[PDB]
RNA sequence: UUAG
Protein backbone atom coordinates (compact mmCIF):
# COMPACT_ATOMS: atom_id res chain seq x y z
CA UNK A 1 0.00 0.00 0.00
CA UNK A 2 1.83 3.40 -1.32
CA UNK A 3 0.11 6.68 -2.70
CA UNK A 4 -3.42 6.45 -3.44
CA UNK A 5 -3.86 2.80 -3.20
CA UNK A 6 -2.56 3.02 -0.08
CA UNK A 7 -5.15 5.83 1.32
CA UNK A 8 -8.25 3.42 0.57
CA UNK A 9 -6.43 0.53 2.60
CA UNK A 10 -5.87 2.87 5.38
CA UNK A 11 -9.32 3.53 5.33
CA UNK A 12 -10.06 -0.03 5.28
CA UNK A 13 -11.54 0.38 1.29
CA UNK A 14 -10.97 -1.10 -1.87
CA UNK A 15 -8.77 1.07 -4.42
CA UNK A 16 -10.40 -0.19 -7.66
CA UNK A 17 -14.12 -0.51 -6.77
CA UNK A 18 -17.01 0.64 -5.68
CA UNK A 19 -18.20 -0.18 -2.13
CA UNK A 20 -22.08 -0.70 -1.19
CA UNK A 21 -21.85 2.59 0.52
CA UNK A 22 -20.96 4.44 -2.01
CA UNK A 23 -22.78 2.86 -4.69
CA UNK A 24 -25.87 4.15 -2.12
CA UNK A 25 -25.12 7.55 -2.32
CA UNK A 26 -23.88 7.88 -5.66
CA UNK A 27 -25.93 5.52 -7.97
CA UNK A 28 -26.15 7.47 -11.17
CA UNK A 29 -22.47 6.55 -11.47
CA UNK A 30 -21.71 3.26 -10.32
CA UNK A 31 -24.97 2.40 -12.81
CA UNK A 32 -22.95 4.18 -15.62
CA UNK A 33 -19.90 3.82 -17.66
CA UNK A 34 -16.75 2.58 -15.94
CA UNK A 35 -15.08 5.48 -17.34
CA UNK A 36 -16.29 7.61 -14.91
CA UNK A 37 -16.55 4.82 -11.75
CA UNK A 38 -12.60 5.43 -12.12
CA UNK A 39 -13.07 9.02 -12.12
CA UNK A 40 -14.83 8.73 -8.73
CA UNK A 41 -12.21 6.21 -7.40
CA UNK A 42 -8.95 8.58 -7.52
CA UNK A 43 -10.70 11.96 -6.59
CA UNK A 44 -12.13 9.15 -3.27
CA UNK A 45 -8.44 7.50 -2.97
CA UNK A 46 -6.54 11.14 -3.51
CA UNK A 47 -9.18 13.24 -0.93
CA UNK A 48 -7.96 10.02 1.54
CA UNK A 49 -4.73 10.90 0.77
CA UNK A 50 -4.73 14.08 1.57
CA UNK A 51 -6.50 13.78 4.90
CA UNK A 52 -4.41 10.92 5.69
CA UNK A 53 -1.14 12.79 5.12
CA UNK A 54 -2.17 15.72 7.69
CA UNK A 55 -5.01 14.28 9.33
CA UNK A 56 -4.24 17.20 12.05
CA UNK A 57 -5.89 19.72 10.64
CA UNK A 58 -9.34 19.73 8.58
CA UNK A 59 -9.16 18.89 5.04
CA UNK A 60 -11.73 21.57 3.22
CA UNK A 61 -13.76 21.29 -0.16
CA UNK A 62 -11.45 24.08 -1.71
CA UNK A 63 -8.54 22.76 0.13
CA UNK A 64 -9.17 19.44 -2.02
CA UNK A 65 -10.14 20.79 -5.44
CA UNK A 66 -6.86 23.44 -5.07
CA UNK A 67 -4.70 20.13 -4.18
CA UNK A 68 -6.02 18.17 -7.36
CA UNK A 69 -4.64 18.03 -10.67
CA UNK A 70 -6.48 18.14 -14.50
CA UNK A 71 -9.05 16.51 -15.86
CA UNK A 72 -10.08 16.16 -12.30
CA UNK A 73 -10.13 19.29 -10.71
CA UNK A 74 -12.54 20.23 -13.34
CA UNK A 75 -15.24 18.77 -12.44
CA UNK A 76 -16.38 20.06 -9.32
CA UNK A 77 -19.59 19.21 -7.88
CA UNK A 78 -18.08 15.72 -8.35
CA UNK A 79 -15.40 16.16 -5.95
CA UNK A 80 -17.47 18.27 -3.51
CA UNK A 81 -19.52 15.38 -3.47
CA UNK A 82 -17.20 12.74 -2.92
CA UNK A 83 -15.58 15.70 -0.30
CA UNK A 84 -18.89 15.91 1.77
CA UNK A 85 -19.59 11.94 1.84
CA UNK A 86 -16.30 11.39 2.75
CA UNK A 87 -16.64 13.93 5.81
CA UNK A 88 -20.51 12.44 6.58
CA UNK A 89 -18.88 9.18 6.71
CA UNK A 90 -16.45 10.44 9.14
CA UNK A 91 -13.71 9.05 6.36
CA UNK A 92 -11.67 12.40 6.73
CA UNK A 93 -12.14 15.04 8.84
CA UNK A 94 -12.58 12.96 12.26
CA UNK A 95 -11.30 13.32 15.05
CA UNK A 96 -9.19 15.69 16.70
CA UNK A 97 -8.07 17.85 14.15
CA UNK A 98 -7.39 22.25 14.21
CA UNK A 99 -10.96 23.53 12.35
CA UNK A 100 -10.51 25.96 9.30
CA UNK A 101 -14.34 26.46 8.92
CA UNK A 102 -15.41 27.55 12.05
CA UNK A 103 -18.57 25.73 13.58
CA UNK A 104 -21.87 28.00 12.97
CA UNK A 105 -23.14 29.49 16.19
CA UNK A 106 -26.90 28.62 15.07
CA UNK A 107 -27.33 24.88 15.77
CA UNK A 108 -29.50 22.05 14.19
CA UNK A 109 -31.61 19.49 16.14
CA UNK A 110 -30.55 18.43 19.56
CA UNK A 111 -29.14 14.81 20.45
CA UNK A 112 -28.62 13.15 23.65
CA UNK A 113 -25.52 10.57 23.25
CA UNK A 114 -25.90 8.38 26.83
CA UNK A 115 -22.23 7.49 27.08
CA UNK A 116 -19.09 8.88 27.24
CA UNK A 117 -16.95 5.63 26.24
CA UNK A 118 -15.12 6.26 22.67
CA UNK A 119 -17.91 5.52 20.79
CA UNK A 120 -20.35 7.88 22.36
CA UNK A 121 -17.72 10.50 21.96
CA UNK A 122 -16.28 9.96 18.75
CA UNK A 123 -19.99 10.73 17.39
CA UNK A 124 -20.29 13.45 19.63
CA UNK A 125 -17.61 15.18 18.19
CA UNK A 126 -18.97 14.22 14.59
CA UNK A 127 -22.51 15.61 14.96
CA UNK A 128 -20.85 18.49 16.88
CA UNK A 129 -18.89 19.12 13.52
CA UNK A 130 -22.07 19.13 11.57
CA UNK A 131 -23.98 21.54 13.63
CA UNK A 132 -25.76 19.94 15.90
CA UNK A 133 -26.49 20.80 19.63
CA UNK A 134 -24.72 17.60 21.70
CA UNK A 135 -25.05 16.45 25.19
CA UNK A 136 -23.33 13.26 26.53
CA UNK A 137 -25.10 11.96 29.80
CA UNK A 138 -22.03 9.70 32.02
CA UNK A 139 -23.03 7.51 34.76
CA UNK A 140 -19.19 7.08 36.01
CA UNK A 141 -17.27 10.42 36.88
CA UNK A 142 -15.05 10.02 34.20
CA UNK A 143 -14.51 9.51 30.51
CA UNK A 144 -13.45 6.70 28.13
CA UNK A 145 -15.66 3.74 29.76
CA UNK A 146 -14.36 0.73 28.97
CA UNK A 147 -11.09 2.75 28.68
CA UNK A 148 -9.81 2.48 31.96
CA UNK A 149 -6.30 4.13 33.12
CA UNK A 150 -5.08 3.53 36.51
CA UNK A 151 -2.44 6.45 37.54
CA UNK A 152 -0.56 7.08 40.59
CA UNK A 153 2.59 9.47 40.07
CA UNK A 154 4.01 9.04 36.88
CA UNK A 155 2.99 5.13 37.08
CA UNK A 156 0.57 4.23 34.89
CA UNK A 157 -1.28 0.83 33.99
CA UNK A 158 -4.07 -0.10 31.69
CA UNK A 159 -7.29 -1.84 33.61
CA UNK A 160 -9.29 -1.51 30.33
CA UNK A 161 -8.34 -1.57 26.71
CA UNK A 162 -4.15 -1.52 26.43
CA UNK A 163 -3.68 -3.02 23.12
CA UNK A 164 -3.69 -1.77 19.62
CA UNK A 165 -3.86 -4.13 17.44
CA UNK A 166 -2.30 -3.34 14.53
CA UNK A 167 -2.15 0.02 12.48
CA UNK A 168 -2.61 -0.90 8.56
CA UNK A 169 -5.94 -0.14 8.11
CA UNK A 170 -6.44 1.22 11.59
CA UNK A 171 -8.51 4.60 12.80
CA UNK A 172 -6.68 4.92 15.55
CA UNK A 173 -3.59 5.59 13.29
CA UNK A 174 -5.04 8.53 12.51
CA UNK A 175 -5.67 9.36 16.68
CA UNK A 176 -1.80 8.55 17.36
CA UNK A 177 -1.22 10.89 14.85
CA UNK A 178 -3.59 13.18 16.75
CA UNK A 179 -2.96 13.01 20.12
CA UNK A 180 0.44 12.34 22.69
CA UNK A 181 0.23 8.90 21.91
CA UNK A 182 3.56 7.30 22.46
CA UNK A 183 2.92 3.55 21.15
CA UNK A 184 5.40 0.85 21.65
CA UNK A 185 5.95 -2.07 20.42
CA UNK A 186 5.51 -6.10 22.17
CA UNK A 187 8.13 -7.99 21.63
CA UNK A 188 6.88 -11.26 21.12
CA UNK A 189 9.13 -13.38 23.29
CA UNK A 190 6.85 -15.06 25.89
CA UNK A 191 8.32 -17.86 28.16
CA UNK A 192 6.45 -20.16 30.09
CA UNK A 193 6.57 -21.56 33.70
CA UNK A 194 5.11 -24.52 35.33
CA UNK A 195 3.38 -24.45 38.56
CA UNK A 196 6.29 -25.65 39.90
CA UNK A 197 8.41 -22.52 38.71
CA UNK A 198 10.89 -24.22 35.95
CA UNK A 199 10.90 -22.93 33.11
CA UNK A 200 9.62 -24.80 29.36
CA UNK A 201 12.06 -25.99 27.50
CA UNK A 202 12.25 -24.05 23.96
CA UNK A 203 11.55 -27.32 21.93
CA UNK A 204 8.44 -27.99 23.71
CA UNK A 205 6.88 -24.68 23.44
CA UNK B 1 -51.67 10.10 16.12
CA UNK B 2 -53.79 7.42 14.91
CA UNK B 3 -53.23 7.78 10.95
CA UNK B 4 -50.28 9.43 10.73
CA UNK B 5 -46.99 8.82 8.49
CA UNK B 6 -44.03 8.15 10.57
CA UNK B 7 -41.27 7.58 8.24
CA UNK B 8 -38.48 8.94 10.56
CA UNK B 9 -36.02 7.36 13.49
CA UNK B 10 -35.51 8.70 17.09
CA UNK B 11 -33.36 5.75 18.91
CA UNK B 12 -30.16 5.15 17.44
CA UNK B 13 -27.30 2.74 18.51
CA UNK B 14 -23.67 2.93 18.76
CA UNK B 15 -20.81 0.96 21.09
CA UNK B 16 -18.20 -2.12 20.29
CA UNK B 17 -21.31 -4.31 20.01
CA UNK B 18 -22.76 -2.82 17.00
CA UNK B 19 -20.24 -3.17 14.21
CA UNK B 20 -19.85 -6.49 12.59
CA UNK B 21 -16.89 -6.77 11.14
CA UNK B 22 -14.61 -4.75 14.25
CA UNK B 23 -16.13 -6.04 17.04
CA UNK B 24 -14.69 -5.64 20.52
CA UNK B 25 -12.44 -3.36 20.19
CA UNK B 26 -11.53 0.07 20.92
CA UNK B 27 -10.92 1.14 17.01
CA UNK B 28 -14.59 -1.01 16.15
CA UNK B 29 -16.34 1.28 18.70
CA UNK B 30 -14.81 4.75 17.23
CA UNK B 31 -15.79 3.43 14.01
CA UNK B 32 -19.87 2.55 15.24
CA UNK B 33 -19.34 5.97 16.60
CA UNK B 34 -18.48 7.72 13.08
CA UNK B 35 -21.19 5.51 11.73
CA UNK B 36 -24.05 6.79 13.66
CA UNK B 37 -22.90 10.37 13.79
CA UNK B 38 -23.33 9.96 10.04
CA UNK B 39 -26.39 8.04 9.92
CA UNK B 40 -28.02 11.08 12.19
CA UNK B 41 -27.37 14.11 10.49
CA UNK B 42 -28.26 12.69 7.14
CA UNK B 43 -31.27 11.68 8.73
CA UNK B 44 -32.13 14.51 10.43
CA UNK B 45 -30.04 17.52 8.45
CA UNK B 46 -30.44 15.76 4.91
CA UNK B 47 -27.85 14.26 2.72
CA UNK B 48 -27.20 16.74 -0.06
CA UNK B 49 -24.44 14.84 -1.72
CA UNK B 50 -26.87 11.94 -2.52
CA UNK B 51 -28.90 14.52 -5.33
CA UNK C 1 -39.45 25.87 16.02
CA UNK C 2 -35.71 27.50 15.57
CA UNK C 3 -33.11 24.85 15.34
CA UNK C 4 -35.13 22.18 14.95
CA UNK C 5 -34.46 19.56 12.00
CA UNK C 6 -36.07 19.42 8.59
CA UNK C 7 -35.58 16.23 7.08
CA UNK C 8 -38.97 15.54 5.32
CA UNK C 9 -40.51 17.43 2.33
CA UNK C 10 -44.45 18.90 2.14
CA UNK C 11 -44.46 19.95 -1.77
CA UNK C 12 -44.38 17.36 -4.68
CA UNK C 13 -44.72 17.77 -8.58
CA UNK C 14 -45.80 16.16 -11.11
CA UNK C 15 -47.22 16.75 -14.35
CA UNK C 16 -46.10 16.35 -18.17
CA UNK C 17 -44.32 19.32 -17.79
CA UNK C 18 -41.87 17.61 -14.77
CA UNK C 19 -41.01 14.70 -16.55
CA UNK C 20 -37.36 14.72 -18.74
CA UNK C 21 -37.69 12.22 -21.25
CA UNK C 22 -41.69 11.79 -22.36
CA UNK C 23 -42.37 15.69 -21.84
CA UNK C 24 -46.04 16.97 -23.59
CA UNK C 25 -47.31 13.88 -23.55
CA UNK C 26 -49.80 11.86 -21.76
CA UNK C 27 -47.72 8.82 -21.33
CA UNK C 28 -45.38 11.34 -19.76
CA UNK C 29 -48.26 12.86 -17.48
CA UNK C 30 -48.76 9.06 -16.84
CA UNK C 31 -45.58 8.31 -15.45
CA UNK C 32 -44.72 11.67 -13.72
CA UNK C 33 -47.75 10.51 -11.08
CA UNK C 34 -46.24 7.07 -10.96
CA UNK C 35 -43.46 8.92 -10.08
CA UNK C 36 -44.32 11.05 -7.27
CA UNK C 37 -47.00 8.68 -5.87
CA UNK C 38 -43.57 6.24 -4.89
CA UNK C 39 -41.24 9.06 -3.73
CA UNK C 40 -44.01 9.99 -1.08
CA UNK C 41 -44.72 6.54 -0.71
CA UNK C 42 -41.18 6.07 0.02
CA UNK C 43 -40.74 9.21 1.95
CA UNK C 44 -43.74 8.86 3.90
CA UNK C 45 -44.57 5.35 4.50
CA UNK C 46 -41.12 4.35 4.35
CA UNK C 47 -39.29 2.11 1.96
CA UNK C 48 -38.33 -1.38 3.65
CA UNK C 49 -36.76 -2.88 0.23
CA UNK C 50 -33.77 -0.72 0.64
CA UNK C 51 -32.66 -2.45 3.61
CA UNK D 1 -38.09 -7.59 -27.90
CA UNK D 2 -39.94 -11.19 -27.05
CA UNK D 3 -39.83 -13.27 -23.52
CA UNK D 4 -37.74 -12.05 -20.46
CA UNK D 5 -35.92 -8.97 -22.73
CA UNK D 6 -39.26 -7.50 -24.12
CA UNK D 7 -40.67 -7.24 -21.07
CA UNK D 8 -37.91 -5.10 -20.21
CA UNK D 9 -38.19 -3.25 -23.33
CA UNK D 10 -41.87 -2.49 -22.63
CA UNK D 11 -41.09 -1.00 -19.02
CA UNK D 12 -38.56 1.44 -20.61
CA UNK D 13 -35.94 -0.50 -18.84
CA UNK D 14 -32.48 -2.10 -20.29
CA UNK D 15 -32.90 -5.89 -19.72
CA UNK D 16 -29.22 -6.60 -19.09
CA UNK D 17 -27.82 -3.43 -16.65
CA UNK D 18 -29.24 -1.96 -13.70
CA UNK D 19 -30.04 0.76 -14.17
CA UNK D 20 -29.14 4.24 -11.21
CA UNK D 21 -32.60 3.68 -9.76
CA UNK D 22 -32.01 0.00 -9.35
CA UNK D 23 -28.51 1.26 -7.47
CA UNK D 24 -30.35 3.21 -5.03
CA UNK D 25 -32.49 0.91 -3.34
CA UNK D 26 -30.21 -2.10 -4.42
CA UNK D 27 -26.81 -0.73 -3.89
CA UNK D 28 -25.79 -4.39 -1.90
CA UNK D 29 -26.04 -5.86 -5.09
CA UNK D 30 -24.61 -3.69 -8.02
CA UNK D 31 -21.05 -3.40 -6.28
CA UNK D 32 -20.98 -7.36 -5.52
CA UNK D 33 -20.43 -9.68 -8.05
CA UNK D 34 -21.58 -9.87 -11.64
CA UNK D 35 -23.14 -13.23 -10.66
CA UNK D 36 -25.65 -12.19 -8.11
CA UNK D 37 -26.79 -8.96 -10.66
CA UNK D 38 -27.75 -11.08 -13.59
CA UNK D 39 -30.16 -13.19 -10.81
CA UNK D 40 -31.65 -9.60 -10.06
CA UNK D 41 -32.04 -8.75 -13.02
CA UNK D 42 -33.75 -11.98 -14.27
CA UNK D 43 -36.37 -11.23 -11.40
CA UNK D 44 -36.79 -7.90 -12.29
CA UNK D 45 -37.28 -8.55 -15.56
CA UNK D 46 -39.27 -12.01 -14.98
CA UNK D 47 -41.66 -9.83 -12.40
CA UNK D 48 -42.38 -7.84 -15.52
CA UNK D 49 -43.19 -9.86 -17.97
CA UNK D 50 -45.79 -11.88 -15.39
CA UNK D 51 -47.46 -8.38 -14.65
CA UNK D 52 -47.34 -7.61 -18.68
C1' U E 1 -35.49 22.71 30.98
C1' U E 2 -41.62 25.21 31.30
C1' A E 3 -36.31 21.57 25.51
C1' G E 4 -35.88 24.95 21.15
C1 LIG F 1 -10.32 -5.57 30.53
C2 LIG F 1 -10.65 -5.07 29.13
C3 LIG F 1 -9.52 -5.06 28.27
C4 LIG F 1 -9.65 -4.63 26.96
N1 LIG F 1 -8.46 -4.62 26.06
C5 LIG F 1 -8.59 -4.16 24.66
C6 LIG F 1 -7.37 -4.15 23.77
O1 LIG F 1 -6.28 -4.53 24.23
N2 LIG F 1 -7.49 -3.70 22.39
C7 LIG F 1 -8.82 -3.24 21.87
O2 LIG F 1 -8.93 -2.87 20.74
N3 LIG F 1 -10.00 -3.26 22.76
C8 LIG F 1 -9.88 -3.71 24.14
N4 LIG F 1 -11.05 -3.72 25.02
C9 LIG F 1 -12.37 -3.28 24.46
C10 LIG F 1 -12.55 -1.74 24.50
O3 LIG F 1 -12.11 -1.25 25.70
C11 LIG F 1 -14.03 -1.47 24.35
O4 LIG F 1 -14.55 -2.27 23.30
C12 LIG F 1 -14.29 -0.04 24.04
O5 LIG F 1 -13.58 0.82 24.93
C13 LIG F 1 -15.79 0.15 24.21
O6 LIG F 1 -16.20 1.41 23.74
P1 LIG F 1 -17.83 1.68 23.90
O7 LIG F 1 -18.10 3.20 23.75
O8 LIG F 1 -18.59 0.90 22.87
O9 LIG F 1 -18.26 1.13 25.37
P2 LIG F 1 -17.95 1.92 26.80
O10 LIG F 1 -16.51 2.35 26.83
O11 LIG F 1 -18.25 0.96 27.96
O12 LIG F 1 -18.93 3.27 26.89
C14 LIG F 1 -20.23 3.12 27.47
C15 LIG F 1 -20.44 4.29 28.50
O13 LIG F 1 -21.67 4.27 28.91
C16 LIG F 1 -21.61 4.38 30.52
N5 LIG F 1 -22.85 3.86 31.07
C17 LIG F 1 -23.16 2.59 31.33
N6 LIG F 1 -24.39 2.56 31.82
C18 LIG F 1 -24.86 3.84 31.87
C19 LIG F 1 -26.07 4.37 32.28
N7 LIG F 1 -27.28 3.77 32.83
N8 LIG F 1 -26.26 5.67 32.22
C20 LIG F 1 -25.29 6.48 31.74
N9 LIG F 1 -24.11 5.97 31.34
C21 LIG F 1 -23.91 4.63 31.41
C22 LIG F 1 -20.57 3.67 30.85
O14 LIG F 1 -20.02 4.09 32.19
C23 LIG F 1 -19.56 4.04 29.74
O15 LIG F 1 -18.87 5.15 30.08
C24 LIG F 1 -10.92 -4.20 26.46
C25 LIG F 1 -12.03 -4.21 27.31
C26 LIG F 1 -11.89 -4.65 28.65
C27 LIG F 1 -13.18 -4.60 29.45
C1 LIG G 1 -54.77 20.37 -28.00
C2 LIG G 1 -53.88 19.40 -27.23
C3 LIG G 1 -53.62 18.21 -27.95
C4 LIG G 1 -52.82 17.22 -27.39
N1 LIG G 1 -52.53 15.98 -28.17
C5 LIG G 1 -51.69 14.91 -27.58
C6 LIG G 1 -51.42 13.66 -28.36
O1 LIG G 1 -51.92 13.54 -29.50
N2 LIG G 1 -50.59 12.61 -27.80
C7 LIG G 1 -50.01 12.78 -26.43
O2 LIG G 1 -49.33 11.94 -25.94
N3 LIG G 1 -50.29 14.03 -25.67
C8 LIG G 1 -51.13 15.08 -26.24
N4 LIG G 1 -51.40 16.30 -25.48
C9 LIG G 1 -50.79 16.45 -24.12
C10 LIG G 1 -51.62 15.76 -23.01
O3 LIG G 1 -52.95 16.02 -23.20
C11 LIG G 1 -51.17 16.36 -21.70
O4 LIG G 1 -49.76 16.41 -21.65
C12 LIG G 1 -51.65 15.55 -20.54
O5 LIG G 1 -53.05 15.27 -20.66
C13 LIG G 1 -51.40 16.40 -19.31
O6 LIG G 1 -51.61 15.67 -18.13
P1 LIG G 1 -51.35 16.54 -16.74
O7 LIG G 1 -52.00 15.80 -15.56
O8 LIG G 1 -49.88 16.73 -16.52
O9 LIG G 1 -52.01 18.01 -16.98
P2 LIG G 1 -53.64 18.33 -16.91
O10 LIG G 1 -54.38 17.32 -17.74
O11 LIG G 1 -53.89 19.74 -17.46
O12 LIG G 1 -54.15 18.22 -15.33
C14 LIG G 1 -54.08 19.41 -14.52
C15 LIG G 1 -55.45 19.56 -13.76
O13 LIG G 1 -55.33 20.52 -12.89
C16 LIG G 1 -56.64 21.46 -13.10
N5 LIG G 1 -56.36 22.78 -12.57
C17 LIG G 1 -55.74 23.78 -13.18
N6 LIG G 1 -55.69 24.81 -12.33
C18 LIG G 1 -56.28 24.42 -11.18
C19 LIG G 1 -56.50 25.09 -9.98
N7 LIG G 1 -56.18 26.43 -9.52
N8 LIG G 1 -57.12 24.47 -8.99
C20 LIG G 1 -57.54 23.19 -9.15
N9 LIG G 1 -57.33 22.55 -10.31
C21 LIG G 1 -56.69 23.18 -11.32
C22 LIG G 1 -56.83 21.46 -14.38
O14 LIG G 1 -58.27 21.78 -14.73
C23 LIG G 1 -56.53 19.99 -14.76
O15 LIG G 1 -57.65 19.23 -14.63
C24 LIG G 1 -52.27 17.39 -26.09
C25 LIG G 1 -52.54 18.56 -25.38
C26 LIG G 1 -53.35 19.57 -25.95
C27 LIG G 1 -53.56 20.78 -25.05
Amino acid sequence: PSGVEGAAFQSRLPHDRMTSQEAACFPDIISGPQQTQKVFLFIRNRTLQLWLDNPKIQLTFEATLQQLEAPYNSDTVLVHRVHSYLERHGLINFGIYKRIKPLPTKKTGKVIIIGSGVSGLAAARQLQSFGMDVTLLEARDRVGGRVATFRKGNYVADLGAMVVTGLGGNPMAVVSKQVNMELAKIKQKCPLYEANGQAVPKEKD
Amino acid sequence: IPGAPQPIPRLFFAGEHTIRNYPATVHGALLSGLREAGRIADQFLGAMYTL
